[PDB]
């Protein structure tokens, strides 16, 4: 039972270093909560069942981009919490990372077989559902601005219009309301930006990334989708852009 | 300067006996994008304004689901079937098309059978006393803190309103120069100043916290009773 997206925001309250997609906090772990390796597999194939499945009833069992989407992130969050790169672990998702440790063991070359078993086991775990972490958040985060805004615009379309010479952000009450709830929106994904593309720079500058496809937040959601501008999306974001002038300014 | 006007209950309502309140405007209170917007309230005897019906039909969060909210977007009726002892006050209605917000004089009852608002203040003619509206909440810098004018055995005048993110004011042309409003945001009090004052404007005020998302005024304060 996913929540239907877009119900949940990514909270970055919890850790205020990276925001938290709200598909990662339903991630289902259940089973990895209870030799030891193949003992392991089987644990984690159950929480790769149930989650890969879920997530497609939530797509209304339909089969497009989004779907393979859901799957994506969805898989690499399990590596980070099987390899202990994992940034999210809060709640129940420390005591997975507890559980693989006496499984995979805590001494100074363990940190390497946590991803050799992973490299062999990844293959598999992806069908049983049918790159760093921070990484793939931002192809998340992006794809959830995409289908955000033209939603965000559309409802103050509704409300704002109209010369009424001067447009209707002044002195019409249910439209001044309007505007402020796109504030809200607009503001949290400026706050969000901030944060994420902060712990994008703090991990491709603090450890060796050998990926220069990607050199600055922008570049990912520049591979990820088509139509993205970088002029544009940084007027957006900061409400400058020809959209929120034309609605929601009276002078 | 829109319209409004509700009936009079004539009998003493027996408890049980269904009922029907009904308010009329005097202007289509839809709006571009198809919604009629609308309140209907309930105050009890001794207390503050309480959100009933919200959108016309659409009911507020906390509210019986006995009260109905039906209208035909310049007619509207609140519906109270098997009526309660507790529901017995004066009812009103609000109107969004155009500043200024008016609400209507209001229905009596009858029985057959948070906000923390600054204290009384009483001053003489011609001087101006600050008030406060204080809101524990975290979203009075993202709500529209709404001041409200209750006039003693009157109905409601609205002052004006106040967004403590961007600073924005809307003023009802009658208060123009009367009302200064601030808000405090690092404290999260709002505060209303009334100009030189004159005997007319002895009466309590209200604050009203509005969600920026609804927009409905579910928070009210305890009043402040100014005395000339």
């Amino acid at each position: 039972y996913k929540r239907k997206r877009r119900e949940r925001d990514w909270d970055c309250n919890t850790k205020k270093d990276v925001c938290i997609p709200d598909r990662r906090y339903q991630l289902c772990m259940k089973e990895l909560t209870n030799f030891r390796k193949l003992y392991l597999k089987r644990k984690l194939i159950y929480d790769a069942a149930v989650e890969g499945d879920l997530l497609l009833k939530l797509n209304n069992y339909r089969y497009n981009k989004d779907f393979c989407k859901d799957i994506r992130w969805s898989l690499g969050d399990f590596g980070d919490i099987i390899m202990g790169t994992d940034m999210e672990g809060i709640g129940y998702s420390k005591v997975v990372e507890n559980n693989l440790r006496s499984i995979f063991g805590t001494d100074e070359k363990a940190q390497q077989r946590r991803k050799q078993w992973w490299n062999e086991s990844k293959a598999q775990i992806w069908t049983a559902m049918m790159e760093p972490q921070i990484y793939r958040w931002i192809r998340e985060w992006g794809r959830d601005y995409v289908s955000e805004l033209p939603t965000e615009v559309q409802k103050l379309k509704e409300k704002c219009d109209g010369k009424i010479t001067d447009k209707k952000v002044c002195k019409v009450p249910p439209c001044q309301n309007a505007c402020k709830s796109y504030d809200q929106w607009i503001t949290r994904k400026k706050n969000q930006w901030d944060v994420l593309s902060n712990k994008f720079i703090s991990v491709k500058n603090a450890e060796k990334v050998q990926t220069a496809g990607i050199v600055t937040p922008y570049d990912i959601l520049k591979q990820e989708l088509d139509e993205f501008n970088e002029v544009a999306f940084e007027n957006e974001i900061n409400k400058r852009d020809g959209a929120y002038i034309e609605l929601c300014v009276c002078s | 300067d829109i319209v409004i006007t509700q009936d009079e209950l004539s009998n003493p309502v027996t408890s049980g006996e269904s009922v029907s309140i009904s308010c009329r405007s005097s202007k289509s209170l839809l709006y571009q994008d198809g919604k009629t917007y609308l309140n209907w309230f309930l105050q009890r005897p001794g207390q503050s304004p309480q959100l009933l019906i919200y959108l016309m039909s659409t009911r507020a969060s906390g509210v019986s689901d006995r009260f109905s909210g039906s209208g035909s977007g310049t007619d509207f009726t609140l519906e109270i079937s098997r009526v309660e002892a507790e529901d017995v006050g004066v009812y009103y209605c609000q109107q969004l098309v155009e500043y200024p917000l008016t609400f209507g004089a209001g229905t009596k009852l009858e029985l057959k059978r948070q906000l923390q608002q600054s204290g009384p203040e009483l001053v003489k003619p011609g001087a101006s006393v600050k008030i406060s509206c204080k809101a524990s909440g975290y979203a009075f810098i993202s709500s529209w803190m709404n001041w409200v004018k209750q006039r003693p055995g009157k109905g409601l005048e609205w002052i004006g309103r106040i967004y403590p993110g961007d600073g924005d004011t809307h003023y009802n042309g009658k208060f123009k120069g009367k009302a200064t409003l601030t808000a405090d945001k690092s404290s999260s009090t709002a505060y209303m100043q009334l100009s030189s004052l004159t005997s007319e404007d002895s009466a309590v005020y209200f604050c009203a916290r509005e969600e920026t998302a609804t927009g409905g005024f579910d928070y009210w304060g305890q009043g402040t009773t100014l005395t000339v």
